[PDB]
RNA sequence: GUACUCUGGGGAUAACAGGCUGAUACCGCCCAAGAGUUCAUAUCGACGGCGGUGUUUGGCACCUCGAUGUCGGCUCAUCUCAUCCUGGGGCUGAAGCAGGUCCCAAGGGUAUGGCUGUUCGCCAUUUAAAGAGGUACGCGAGCUGGGUUUAGAACGUCGUGAGACAGUUCGGUCCCUAUCUACCGUGGGCGCUGGAAAUUUGAGAGGAUCUGCUCCUAGUACGAGAGGACCAGAGUGGACGAACCUCUGGUGUACCGGUUGUGACGCCAGUCGCAUCGCCGGGUAGCUAUGUUCGGAAGGGAUAACCGCUGAAAGCAUCUAAGCGGGAAGCCUACCUCAAGAUAAGAUUUCCCUAGGACUUUAUGUCCUCUAAAGAGCCGUUCGAGACUAGGACGUUGAUAGGUUGGAUGUGGAAGCAUAGUGAUAUGUGAAGCUGACCAAUACUAAUUGCUCGUGAGGCUUGACU
RNA sequence: UAAGUUCCGACCUGCACGAAUGGCAUAAUGAUGGCGGCGCUGUCUCCAGCAGAGGCUCAGUGAAAUCGAAAUCGCUGUGAA
RNA sequence: CAGGUCGAGUAGACCAAGGCGCUUGAGAGAACUCUGCUGAAGGAACUAGGCAAAAUGGUACCGUAACUUCGGGAGAAGGUA
RNA sequence: GAACCCACUGUCGUUGAAAAGCCAGGGGAUGACUUGUGGAUAGGGGUGAAAGGCUAAUCAAGCCUGGUGAUAGCUGGUUCU
RNA sequence: GUGAGGGGAGUGAAAUAGAUCCUGAAACCGCAUGCAUACAAGCAGUGGGAGCACCUUCGUGGUGUGACUGCGUACCUUUUG
């Protein structure tokens, strides 16, 4: 809440209101609509958060994941029609708020621990 | 450009910047009124209201901070037994400044540094 | 570089035509009565009305 | 043509159903008040004069309030001049006021405003100069201007020479901006893209020149 | 973001394993290439018996970069390596199998191919 | 012999650049044997002839030897048109697509690399295109110093030798704080027919001006086939430019955390100083591009080459002599910015000042007393404005700055205590603690009492209304 | 090498090599001359942000080379050109 | 002559005994210059030339080519804790 | 590889802090080594692991004083009507 | 400021003969009065010439200034110039 009321409103108007609850470390499932002529499809999207930033509707979120050998990463916004819905599979446990040690490690080296309750 | 920038640079290092104006407000709280040159007066004020602000509750964990802050047993003493209990009932504004000429040696503009129930 | 010829004390007051000095700002006191320099505290210490030594 | 003067209030988003997102800029608009017309007989051109605003009776001086006062209107922080045509000023009476329903969903508009401040620069920043070599032995000669003219033909430097100065803080226009929203309740406007100035500026949005 | 000199691998079984990339087409002073644009390389590392031999200077298509792709929605993509495509004379597709994901850019009648083969997309 | 050198002199006399000239160089024109199945003139054109320019190689020795100190590269340019691309046309040995040749046209645009000290050149891959020239062969008190041209050394060659070169090779100090003109920015003074606060017209000046590909017309016109359009419409790029920070990122030495060595705070615990911010991982505002958005659209008027209508001189013919048209990225408008020091100093709205004496130089006269307006400034709190200035906001009838309270964000589980472990450690209290610059409230602190400047109805002549 | 007036191998019509003004080689060594690779990078495409020292303003002290005299504009022409 | 903690050390970081803060200051936080730190994607495309910068770097152990005057080359190269 | 002795590259400095330096890198570092004190060699002479190098900030013949007011077919200057 | 420096008083023929003190020129630097000067381009003068201020024998006079205007590219040396 770093702007002006009016531009909180106009952006409180649009804001979702069924995120679920996920930080980094977690792994998690996006499902993506793809949308080609007039076929509609949801695409899912696998992988570990790596990066959350709060900024009401402008947050974002970064997931990191492997395919076929190739390390691939995408930058949600959180609050976008697009991203249809979220899954949160797994919990993780981790020290820090991002988790950018993560592109160096491969295999083995990358895993991330429990979460345990 | 320094578009919407806060902080003072005087000719000086950060460390020693820092460790200055810890020493100024140190004699500040000990002496309750000092002299001193007009943009030191100014910006004195966002290192020592704060501490006020701090030692208005006792407790061990603020009295570490206070120890943390100024590396001074009598002024953590003094900010936590007498100070604080003082301006327990005030809004901020502890400090007031005031134009005081300018220096003889160098013409510098000077200023006095006052607390605000002094005695 | 410099100058190929000397400048006439005619240029030379031309150039200094800015360098007046200019008057400060004065205002008697009202609690003590006294010419001070405008919101500063006087020599002896007062300033509207609260004195800073006893 | 007719317009209105707003404020700068900031830069957000708006997520189309789609899921576009689209970059805006929101204006806010306290409504305009006519204070004077400007007719051919007496003036020699024809223009709207309005106000907006609120400024303080001590920071009002006494002419200005007359001339308000012969209006009838409040004073406002600010007065300004719209050239019109007859037709656009067909319905239009001091005292009268123009809100943002003078603006439609899909119109292209121009915005106009003051651009920000950047002080004494040099070439690389204000004419996209080259800077020379690092290393290779040269010697405290970066970002300097380089060459200024020819030789003893013909012995001067031409007028317009791109040199160093004062950059920033003009008039800047900015053409073919489209409305994305009219909000009536809040008197607000949401345009797509960035207009000149800094927050808290004021700005002046009139409809397309171009056709 | 593609430039000169800049080393790409392979992601068919054309024969190439490393290429290098020696100009952006399209333009005069063009600067960088990004998914879905034609480059001209020149073979530095190849399988040996193969079409295709060291030395060799053919056109290429990006499909993969690190530097990465915008979307309409606000999203950037970015890939772990540099990978691209060889073209024959007429810049269409020679290779018989793609390895790695890709990306939609490509949806032109030029690069059906690429996707048709490739097992994986996102 | 002197390149290990030295003194007195010369622009009386050479090398660079300027000057005069134009043999030479480049460009244009006249005649036309002929070539072109025939047909000099679609396109070339022998033997000869006449000019233009001042980019070449030269001639002269007028300026400079009490110094005009540079081969190429870099940075930054400005002009010409004998035009490289894009625009408009005539002819063609012009079916179409292309091409050739000539005329008009200077608005914009007009490669990256390998080799070499190179300019040049060759080569690779592009582009719509990679034009020819002038500007001290533009630019070294703006940078470099690879080549040439000091002193060291070597090879080939010449000389008995000191030494030398239609040669080669390794190494080898680039000074200057800008007075005047010019230019880029930013102020002070006075003027503008009494003074003041604002809003403005536009004489004029500057900026911008580029272009590819795909679809469609239409596989249509044309053509034996292969091939394949003019005109007229959409879309999407390259390069260039401007504004901006919602998005993606960079920085973020006054924000948070991990950790090594050492010293200290009496000691444990907890902290701080120093080691490049000690090192390492993140990161708020602001700034910023590689990020985002927008622009070169459309339309008028006069024309260039060229094409006309009607029409005589000259009963025909003829775009011209009378008269009437079409015609280009070029010109004037049009778009953006500046603009009345435009001394020709413009216009509109509103506001302010309506007192007495003395005298003579009897005049918008000079001196006394009273008066001090509308406003401006000094000063203070300051700014997304700024070198100093200038500009914007506010000064108690107040949210201008700091602080305080709340929120937001970032970091990531504070200290103390208690549990489980022999211990390093882990868990709970609790997503806690701390959080520069952000948002919103709030007179707690500081914007005090003030002073200076700016006056007292604004000459005369003529004219029209009163 | 995509592209090599430099580099390496070989050829030999050696303008004008050649045997103690030594000829041809040679392990090790060289702040020695030429060429090519890996890693690495603001050298560069193309620059951006930040820290310190100057620059700028105020108070104090206070130089320099130069200099016939100056009321010291543009263009085209003339003229020790 | 020359101490303490680490250390092979009289190297290095921080300290002891003992000495000092270097004879103009105060503000501001523009262009440009000097000295530093970090930098998206690319990685010598820069340039006469990788100039400058970036990078490597300790101890123990394993392993180590051509060539050789048999000494070397060699800490070759490379790897583990 | 420190002290010590040198001087290969680059930036800065060039009316410098300095009439040859600072900073970051660099070479030798038990030897043909570095260094203190006191002595010897004197100008067509000395000394030189040799650059015409050095011989008191001076070297293809040191400095000082005399011959001496050297000579200059050269340059400059030459005063009231 | 028990300073430096000065103002009175006093000495002396004279103190603007007052101590680096006879006379006290020029370059150079101030203050005061009169006139001119902020729409106009250049060796700064010269030949004309309105207005203003003071003096005055009141003038066909004297002193200072100089709006506007015709003409006008320093001096010396050395040279064909």
């Amino acid at each position: 809440s770093g702007k002006h009321p009016l531009v909180q409103a106009i952006e409180n108007s649009q804001l979702k209101t069924d995120l679920p609850e996920f930080a980094p470390g977690d792994t998690v499932v996006v499902q993506v609509k793809v949308k080609e002529g007039d076929r509609e499809r949801l695409q899912a999207f696998e992988g570990v958060v790596i990066a959350k930033k709060n900024r009401g509707l402008n947050s974002a979120f970064t997931v990191r994941k492997i395919s076929s050998g190739v390390g691939v990463e995408r930058v949600f916004q959180t609050h976008s029609p697009v991203v249809a819905k979220i899954e949160v599979k797994r919990r993780g446990d981790v020290r820090r708020a991002k988790l950018y040690y993560l592109r160096d490690l491969s295999g083995k080296a990358a895993r991330i621990r429990e979460k345990l309750p | 450009m320094r578009h919407r920038n806060s902080g003072v640079k005087l000719g000086r290092t950060s460390s020693h910047r820092k460790a200055m104006f810890e020493n100024l407000a140190n004699s500040l709280f000990e002496h309750e009124l000092i002299k001193t040159t007009l943009p030191k007066a100014k910006e004195l004020r966002r290192v020592a209201e704060p501490l006020i602000t701090l030692a208005k509750n006792d407790t061990v964990a603020n009295r570490r901070l206070a120890f943390a802050r100024t590396r001074n047993a009598a002024t953590v003493g003094k900010l936590f037994t007498v100070l604080g209990p003082r301006y327990k009932e005030r809004n901020g504004g502890y400090l007031r400044v005031l134009k005081a000429g300018f220096r003889a040696g160098d013409a510098a503009p000077m200023a006095y540094v006052e607390l605000v129930d002094r005695e | 570089a410099v100058q190929q010829n000397r400048k006439s004390r005619s240029r030379r007051d031309m150039r200094r035509s800015h360098d007046a000095l200019t008057e400060n700002a004065l205002t008697v006191d009202q609690a003590t009565g006294e010419t001070h320099r405008r919101h500063h505290v006087t020599k002896d210490g007062f300033y509207r009305g609260r004195q800073l030594f006893a | 043509a007719i317009g209105l003067v707003g404020r700068k209030c900031g830069m957000t988003r708006i997520f189309t159903d789609a899921g576009v997102s689209v970059p805006v800029t929101v204006i806010e608009v306290d409504p305009n008040r006519i204070t004077q017309i400007k007719t051919l007989e007496t003036d020699g051109y024809q223009a709207v004069q309005v106000t907006t605003g609120e400024r303080r009776e001590s920071r009002v001086t006494n002419a200005q309030k007359g001339h308000f006062a012969k209006a009838g209107v409040a004073a406002g922080r600010l007065v300004k001049e719209f050239r019109v045509t007859e037709a656009e000023l067909e319905g239009r009476e001091v005292g009268g006021t123009i809100g943002v329903d003078l603006f439609t969903v899909g119109q292209i508009v121009d915005v106009t405003g003051q651009s920000k401040g950047k002080g004494f620069q040099g070439g690389v920043k204000r004419w996209n100069f080259r800077t020379q070599d690092a290393t290779h032995g040269n010697s405290v000669s970066h970002r300097v201007l380089g060459s200024t003219g020819q030789n003893q033909t013909p012995g001067r430097v031409f007028k317009g020479k791109k040199m160093a100065g004062h950059l920033g803080d003009e008039r800047v226009t900015v053409q073919g901006l489209e409305i994305v929203s009219v909000d009536t309740e809040r008197s607000v406007l949401v345009v797509k893209g960035a207009i000149p100035g800094a927050t808290g500026g004021d700005v002046i949005v009139r409809p397309t020149i171009k056709a | 973001m593609i430039q000169t000199e800049t080393m790409l691998d392979v992601a068919d079984n054309s024969g190439a394993r490393r290429v290098q990339c020696i100009k952006v087409l399209g333009g005069s002073h063009r600067r960088y290439a990004s998914v879905g644009d034609i480059i001209k390389v020149t073979v530095k590392e190849a399988i040996p018996r193969a079409r295709v031999k060291k030395g060799d200077v053919m056109n290429a298509v990006v499909v993969r970069t690190k530097f990465g792709i915008r979307r309409p929605d606000g999203s950037v993509i970015r890939f772990d390596d540099n990978a691209a495509v060889i073209l024959n004379n007429n810049k269409a597709p020679i290779a018989t199998r793609i390895f790695g994901p890709v990306t939609r850019e490509l949806r032109t009648e030029q690069f059906m191919k690429i996707i048709s083969l490739a097992p994986e997309v996102l």
